[PDB]
């Protein structure tokens, strides 16, 4: 037997870190830290402080706005009756306007709720983006979150605003809810002729698959040269150890390849970046240019063909 | 070839199998007994593969032969094969194929293992492949097993095994409401997130602006502190990658080991459960 | 009208040539270590030929150390490094073995590069890695066992010694390694928290990776107050060298 | 300073062993064959 | 018609770990040609020979 | 025509993983031989030949 | 002759341990084998069926 | 004439090692190639059909 | 131009030529399956005569 | 040199490079010609 | 411009070369690929004949 | 109309990086356009103009 | 002077490249021009 | 490289092209008389 390095077997405690200073011009942080002993035994044990000015306070208000916004909706539709709203929560959502509206501003009570949320759940995530941007500024890094966090908004931007606009009506965003949002997802597929005939589905999925594969590998890796120390990237990274050195060996040996400790963040940050680059790509392209992916997939030689087992008449030809 | 740093650590023994017989590499592979084992299943699967692709599901003379890549399938055999192998040119092909891939799957992660071994590091990648492994052996043994033929197995062609996922995902209506699924979709999609953040935070403090040092362990904390009030650390981000991705595989085989040997009405309808509860 | 050609497959075969360019960026990045490669090809041609692959190594990068640290590159001129080991056969491909007692050769998983000889540090610039006897301000945990008076036992059960102070991260707060005053010899040695696990109940930390009687020459800190990157890597290496050397049964096969 | 260690002699010692083991499989080969192209024609 | 120095074999590989591998490739061996076979006419299990027993049921 | 100096192949090629490449790809190409020639007309496990037996019985 | 000398090169207790675990394998392979074909004896109504009791 | 001086530049070994790979590849390849299609001397009932026998 | 043998003073010569052949050879692959993947196709035409009409 | 090959090396490795590559381009044209003679393709 | 030659005290010479071969290849393949997908496809135009109904 | 000391430019952006991304960007641009162009009814390449070329076989 | 090169070597490889790099749109427009007369394209 | 391996370098490698030029143009006349393709 070893130690595995996946609890924290003795946890020891120190005054709060306030965090690094940050330049003139940023709040003050705000919040006395706590310690939890149970976060503590898979990670860090402290929690806060938080920074919040403008931006994120803004954001947050957006956020909350566009939430409960959701949610009043949501209650409203089972007449205000809380027990009912248990009951149905998961199937509950908030509907995006009906189609004979367009991209017109629709009625409060037919549609108008579900775009106010849109608008100010998007400001409010677009807030958050500069969050993320401000906070790396402050402490002088570069801004790696906020590129990849873009391209998570431009999947999110063109599923519910780009495409809806492209279309000429908001009746074909997403609805608010979380089975309704998955009826929307099957419905786009059933309506574009089969989403698995998509290429930037296939890529999407590739990506998807590939980040769940590169933080296994990786963080596999890594945990099982903790011993040496490999969690600490940084100074591995600078000061190449016997944890770099046996992790690319590993790999080397196993594969035929190997990359650097820090050249394997730069493989994981693309593979999750290019999931949603493709998949806004993919839903960009579906109803505006092609409206049948399996005809096109047919029409470009990639459908299989199959022995003729069952077949039935066409009722409309007859 | 070796890492200018290699050289030093290709040391003899730690195998589980084979000890000097075939304790050696090829170029930068290492081999030893069950790369000797794996090279074979593997060679075998792949040229078995192109074999059917060459005769294709009908032979190599009919219209439906293809060597176009995305056309290109290797199917199992009918249901009422049961568990029983069909012949070659029904589904057998694939059924030896299969034993292949696992043969090929399995020994690679035990080469794995020896390797380990030789490094004196941990044993986490090896173990968290056979997460991996087991889904597949869930949709080629465990599922069809518990059903009863092994022609409930997904082909082997590159589109074709979607029209299989498509098919059997619709044999329960609306397959999105399984639980295990939405459970499984959800590590899939936190584990990416996760992977971007963890990449990001890594380039981005190793590679600050122009001018600037590099940051430190205390940039790291303080930087999501920032942003969301928590930091997991280091150490715990590592932990929390695997959990994610092992969590997403796993609820993967739970989620597809329940639809047919556990479950056979549609998704949605499980969830009765919840709404005919005498709470409301 | 009817064409072909669409803005789909347009846009595909305009990923793929992203693709492949990204493919070639991120292989460039893998050979900012290790490379150029060690080959018998390197030694016959005299040196003339160096063995890269494709795509060939990037210019190199800075890295700016904090606290006036200095200037990493990378890649780098490496210096070769003599490997402690004699051939288990002449044929390309094979192993090595150790010279002398394994335990001590610094090769194979007791191998490790030689790291700088400073203390990585702090934000504010002190020594990370320290004794909790210096860095005062840190405690155990409430619920958790203090492990100083812990009692260190090898991996066939014999008493190592006893657990004489605790070493923490002062940027990240956790143990990573305990300090073993060794019986044998009274000396004291860092023990990485990577090879403990702990047996609460009887205050007792077991080391899988060593016997009791190889604590002796686990290599000891130039300076008992702070840990250089040189000596955290020849450590952790020493106890690692054990999963393979520390017993006979190690070396393998199973069958 | 051979590149797989064998000597001159020991090349020349383990081709011949080589040469003549190689031989007999592929003699096997053709007998096998024989037998099939007599039991079951292909061409 | 074999080589009198065909001993020397085990001068190159270890002959211990030739006998673990040896035994367990004829053990997944026996076990596809016995697969192979039962997938043809010559299936010795399902051939009501000699006679079905679920046709006496 | 061989030449008289190519024993001098095995001061190039290691023999160990030279005989172990041969052994390893000989019997993958011996397993792919037979399962093509299985999967067509030339099979000889169910050609009936001498008789067929899922027939008798 | 010289067969016992075999343990002298093959450490016994992990051989009965792989005899184990393969005759085990094995044991549920033949069964699950049997069972798929005519020869199963437990879908076969013999003696009886019993469920055609009800 | 000067074409030795190939060796000079070019590993003798790692050329063979790859001419044999590349050999044994392309051979397999063009088997299945030829055999996918109307040249197929497996399929052909030729010179008779074995399994129109029985 | 007189001087362009110096262009293997800027170009490693040993790999430019083992970039060519693996060039050339994908290359030569990639032509082939083209060519018959279309009417040119001289594997499947039944030319001279169509083999497994004769069995 | 940068095989490490001496000149004479070269030499001789190239005149059994050379001997061994025509002997199994002799063993591909008359695979060739049976394969032409038994079933010509063009 | 007469001092244009400059350009190479600022770009390596032996990274433009190899870029531009890597350039007029890909571009080179992507264009063929293209007209091949055009009414201008010169190889299934049965043009001078179909040699799939020859046949 | 037109600054006489806009050379000091270069002096605040790195001219090697400004050329560099310049040619990528114009060569982008350049192949986007054209299948803009492509993808309108100033298509080029598909309009049988002089003649229709599969037609003509 | 920042490749490493001389203010002559700068002189000459460029000479080298344009007369290239003349010689290869040479050819290009060679190719253009019986594409012209075989599939006039415009 | 010096200059003058250069040279024995380029002037081999012209004739090997040229000559492997060569076998190209002859396969494509064979190729031609019995498949033009144009
Ligand atoms: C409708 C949209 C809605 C969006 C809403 C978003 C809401 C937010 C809005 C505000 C956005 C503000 C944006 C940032 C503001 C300024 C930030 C800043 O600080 O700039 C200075 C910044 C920092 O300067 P620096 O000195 O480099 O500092 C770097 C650090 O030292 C440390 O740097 P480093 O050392 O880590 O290196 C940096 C990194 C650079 O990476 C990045 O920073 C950007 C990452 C990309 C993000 C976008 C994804 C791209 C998706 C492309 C795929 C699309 C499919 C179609 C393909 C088309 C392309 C052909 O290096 C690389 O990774 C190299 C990448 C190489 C590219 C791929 C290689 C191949 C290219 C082509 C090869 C040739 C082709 C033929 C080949 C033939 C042979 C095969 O300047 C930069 O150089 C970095 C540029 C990145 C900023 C802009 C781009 C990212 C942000 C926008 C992303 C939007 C995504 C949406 C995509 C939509 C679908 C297409
Ligand atoms: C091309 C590879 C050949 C290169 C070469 O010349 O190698 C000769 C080289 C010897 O030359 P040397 O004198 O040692 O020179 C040193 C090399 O230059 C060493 O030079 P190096 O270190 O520069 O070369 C490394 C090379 C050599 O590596 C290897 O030997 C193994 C090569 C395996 C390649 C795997 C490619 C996978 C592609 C899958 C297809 C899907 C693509 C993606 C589709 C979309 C997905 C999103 O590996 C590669 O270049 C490929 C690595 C990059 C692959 C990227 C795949 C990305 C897929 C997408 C993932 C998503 C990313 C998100 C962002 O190595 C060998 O001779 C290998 C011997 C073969 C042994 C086979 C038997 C092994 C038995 C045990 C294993 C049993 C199985
Ligand atoms: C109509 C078609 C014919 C037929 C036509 C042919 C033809 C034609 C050939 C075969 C060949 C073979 N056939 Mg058949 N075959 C038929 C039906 C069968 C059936 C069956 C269930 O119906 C079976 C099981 C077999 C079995 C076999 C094998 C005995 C043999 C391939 C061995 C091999 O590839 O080794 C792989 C090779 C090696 C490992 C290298 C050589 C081994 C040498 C002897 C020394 C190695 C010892 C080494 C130190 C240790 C090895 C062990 C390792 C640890 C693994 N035939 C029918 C009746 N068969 C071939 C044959 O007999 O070869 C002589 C052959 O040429
Ligand atoms: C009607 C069409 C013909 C046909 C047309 C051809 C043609 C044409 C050729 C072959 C060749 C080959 N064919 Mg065929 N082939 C047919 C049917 C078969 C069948 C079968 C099950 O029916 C099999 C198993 C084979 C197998 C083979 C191989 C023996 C050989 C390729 C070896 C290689 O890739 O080298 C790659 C490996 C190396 C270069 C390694 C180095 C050399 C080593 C040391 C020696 C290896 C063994 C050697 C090939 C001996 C076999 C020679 C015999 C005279 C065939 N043929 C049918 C009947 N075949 C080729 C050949 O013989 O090339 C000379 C070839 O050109
Ligand atoms: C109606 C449409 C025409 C057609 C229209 C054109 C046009 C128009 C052009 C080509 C060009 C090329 N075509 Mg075309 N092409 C047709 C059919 C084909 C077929 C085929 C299977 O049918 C093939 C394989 C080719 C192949 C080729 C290449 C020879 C060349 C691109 C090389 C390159 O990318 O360089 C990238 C590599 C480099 C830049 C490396 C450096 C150059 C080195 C030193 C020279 C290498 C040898 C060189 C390619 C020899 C060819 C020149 C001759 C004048 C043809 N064509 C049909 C019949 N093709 C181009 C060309 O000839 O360019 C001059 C070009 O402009
Ligand atoms: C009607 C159409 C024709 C046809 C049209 C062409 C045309 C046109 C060409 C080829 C070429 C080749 N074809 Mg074809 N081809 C046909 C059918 C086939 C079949 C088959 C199964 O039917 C096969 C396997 C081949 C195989 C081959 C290769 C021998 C060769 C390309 C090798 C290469 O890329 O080298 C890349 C490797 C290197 C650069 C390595 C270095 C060079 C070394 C030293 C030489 C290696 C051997 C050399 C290729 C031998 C043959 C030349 C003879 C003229 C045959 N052809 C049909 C019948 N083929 C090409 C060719 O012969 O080029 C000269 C070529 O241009
Ligand atoms: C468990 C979390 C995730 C995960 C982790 C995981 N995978 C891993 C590892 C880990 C920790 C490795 O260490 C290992 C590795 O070495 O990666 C570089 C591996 C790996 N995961 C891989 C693939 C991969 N993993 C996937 C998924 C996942 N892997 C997870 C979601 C998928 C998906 C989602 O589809 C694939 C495509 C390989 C890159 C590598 C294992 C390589 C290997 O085992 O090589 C031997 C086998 C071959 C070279 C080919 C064998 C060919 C067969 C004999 C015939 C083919 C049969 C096959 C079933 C046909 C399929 C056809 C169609 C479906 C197209
Ligand atoms: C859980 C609540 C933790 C908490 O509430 O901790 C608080 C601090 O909050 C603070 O910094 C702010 C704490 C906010 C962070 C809480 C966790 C946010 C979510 C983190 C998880 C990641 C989110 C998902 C990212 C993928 C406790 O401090 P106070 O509220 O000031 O009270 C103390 C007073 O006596 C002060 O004198
Ligand atoms: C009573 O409830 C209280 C108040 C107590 C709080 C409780 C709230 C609860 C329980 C909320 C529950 C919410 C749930 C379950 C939400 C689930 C949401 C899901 C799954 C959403 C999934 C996808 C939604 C997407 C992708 C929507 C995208 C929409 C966009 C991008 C819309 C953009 C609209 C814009 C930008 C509109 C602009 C308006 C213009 C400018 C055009 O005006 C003319
Ligand atoms: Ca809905
Ligand atoms: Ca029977
Ligand atoms: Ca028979
Ligand atoms: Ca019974
Ligand atoms: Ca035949
Ligand atoms: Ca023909
Ligand atoms: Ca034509
Ligand atoms: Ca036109
Ligand atoms: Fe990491």
């Amino acid at each position: 037997p070893e130690y595995q390095n996946i609890f924290t077997a003795v946890q020891v405690r120190a005054p709060a870190y306030p965090g690094v200073p940050l330049p003139k011009g940023n709040l003050p942080r705000i919040g006395r830290p706590i310690f939890s002993y149970w976060l503590g035994k898979i990670g860090d044990a402290q929690i806060g402080p938080i920074y919040l000015g403008l931006t994120g306070t803004l954001s947050i208000f957006f956020g909350l706005v566009a939430i409960s916004i959701i949610g009043f909706n949501m209650l409203a539709s089972v007449h205000w009756d809380v027990f009912q709203f248990l009951k149905h929560f998961f199937w509950l959502g908030l509907e995006p306007p009906p189609p004979q509206y367009g991209l017109r501003i629709p009625p409060l009570s037919e549609g108008g709720w579900w775009l106010m949320a849109g608008l100010f759940l998007t400001l409010s995530i677009l807030l958050w983006w500069v969050r993320t941007y401000k906070r790396a500024e402050a402490l002088g890094m570069s801004q790696h979150l906020s590129w990849a966090f873009a391209a998570a908004i431009f999947f999110y931007l063109v599923l519910g605003f780009i495409r809806p606009v492209m279309m000429g009506s908001w009746a074909k965003a997403v609805p608010f809810g979380i089975f309704p949002h998955l009826d929307w997802t099957a419905a786009f597929s059933i309506r574009y002729g089969n989403l698995y005939y998509n290429p930037f589905h296939m890529l999407s999925i590739a990506f998807l698959y590939g980040s769940a594969l590169l933080f296994a590998m990786h963080g596999a890796t890594i945990l099982s040269v903790s011993r040496f120390g490999g969690d600490r990237e940084i100074d591995q990274i600078t000061h190449r150890g016997t944890a770099a050195e046996r992790a690319a060996l590993f790999w080397r040996w196993t594969m035929g390849f190997n990359v650097t400790m820090e050249s394997i963040h730069r493989w994981a940050w693309w593979c999750a970046v290019l999931t949603v680059i493709t998949a806004g790509i993919g839903i960009l392209l579906s109803g505006t240019v092609v409206d049948n992916w399996y005809l096109w997939a047919v029409k470009h030689g990639m459908a299989p063909a199959y022995p003729e087992v069952v077949t039935a008449v066409n009722p409309y030809e007859t | 070839a070796m890492l200018s740093f290699e050289k030093k650590y290709r040391v003899r023994g730690g195998t589980l199998i084979g000890g000097d017989l075939f304790d050696f590499w090829v170029g930068p592979f290492y081999v030893g007994f069950f790369g000797v084992v794996g090279f074979c299943f593997t060679l075998l699967g792949v040229l078995l593969i192109v074999w059917g692709a060459t005769i294709g599901p009908t032979g190599p003379t009919s219209d439906l032969q293809t060597y176009n890549l995305w056309r290109i399938s290797i199917a199992p055999p009918d249901l009422s094969y049961g568990l029983r192998m069909a012949p070659l040119t029904e589904g057998g092909l694939w059924q030896i194929i299969t034993i292949c891939a696992a043969g090929a799957f399995i020994s690679w992660a035990l080469r794995e293992v020896e390797i380990c071994r030789k490094l004196g590091i941990g044993f986490h990648v090896p173990f968290a492949f056979s997460f991996a492994i087991g889904a597949y052996l869930v949709l080629v043994f465990v599922r069809p097993l518990l059903m009863g033929a092994w022609g409930h197995g997904f082909p082997y062609g590159i589109l074709s095994h979607l029209d299989w996922v498509s098919n059997v995902g619709y044999q329960f209506l609306h397959f999105h409401y399984n639980p295990a699924h939405m459970l499984a979709i959800s590590f899939f999609f936190t584990n990416c997130l996760a992977l971007s953040m963890h990449g990001s935070l890594i380039l981005s403090v190793t590679n600050p602006q122009k001018g600037e040092p590099v940051k430190t362990s205390e940039h790291e904390n303080t930087f999501f502190r920032d942003i969301v009030g928590y930091s997991i650390g280091a150490l715990a981000i590592h932990r929390l990658g695997l959990f994610l991705a092992l969590s997403a595989a796993f609820w993967s085989a739970v989620c597809i080991l329940i639809s047919g040997p556990f479950w056979t009405r549609g998704w949605p309808e499980w969830w009765n459960w919840w709404l005919e509860l005498p709470l409301w | 009208i009817t064409h072909y050609i669409d803005a789909a497959q347009i846009t595909i075969w305009a990923f793929w040539l992203f693709f492949f360019g990204l493919i070639i960026y991120l292989r460039r990045e893998d050979k900012r270590e290790g490379y150029p490669l060690d080959s018998d090809r390197t030694e016959r041609s005299g040196g003339r030929v160096k063995v890269v692959g494709f795509p060939d190594l990037p210019d190199p990068k800075t890295f700016v150390l904090p606290h006036n640290g200095g200037t990493v590159v990378a890649p780098r001129v490496e210096a070769p490094v003599a490997v402690n080991a004699t051939p288990f056969s002449p044929a390309p491909g094979s192993p090595l073995v150790p010279n002398g007692d394994p335990m001590l050769s610094g090769f194979g998983p007791a191998a490790s590069p030689d790291r700088p000889k400073h203390c990585d540090l702090t934000f504010e610039g002190l020594p990370k890695i320290v004794p909790m006897r210096v860095a005062k301000e840190f405690s155990i945990a409430e619920g958790d066992p203090d492990p100083r008076g812990m009692t260190v036992v090898g991996l066939d059960g014999e008493v190592a010694g006893t657990v004489s102070d605790v070493w923490v991260d002062r940027s990240e707060p956790q143990i990573r390694y305990l300090e073993v005053e060794v019986a044998a010899n009274k000396k004291k040695v860092l023990l990485p928290i990577g090879f403990s696990r702990f047996d609460k109940k009887a205050r007792k930390v077991k080391v899988d990776a060593i016997k009791a009687a190889h604590f002796a020459n686990v290599p000891t800190l130039s300076n008992p107050d702070q840990v250089t990157l040189y000596e955290e890597d020849k450590v952790c290496a020493y106890y690692a060298g054990g999963k393979l050397y520390a017993t006979a049964e190690r070396a393998g096969p199973l069958l | 300073k051979s590149l797989t260690g064998l000597t001159d002699d020991e090349a020349k010692e383990f081709h011949a062993i080589f040469m003549q083991s190689m031989y007999a499989w592929f003699g096997l080969v053709v007998i096998a064959h024989l037998l099939a192209w007599l039991y079951r024609p292909w061409l | 018609t074999m080589n009198a120095n065909l001993y020397k074999i085990w001068l190159i590989l270890d002959p211990r770990r030739v006998l673990v591998s040896i035994v367990a490739f004829q053990i997944v061996l026996g076990l596809l040609i016995h697969m192979i076979v039962l997938s043809t006419d010559l299936n010795w299990l399902d051939d009501n020979i000699p006679v079905s027993y679920q046709a006496l049921g």
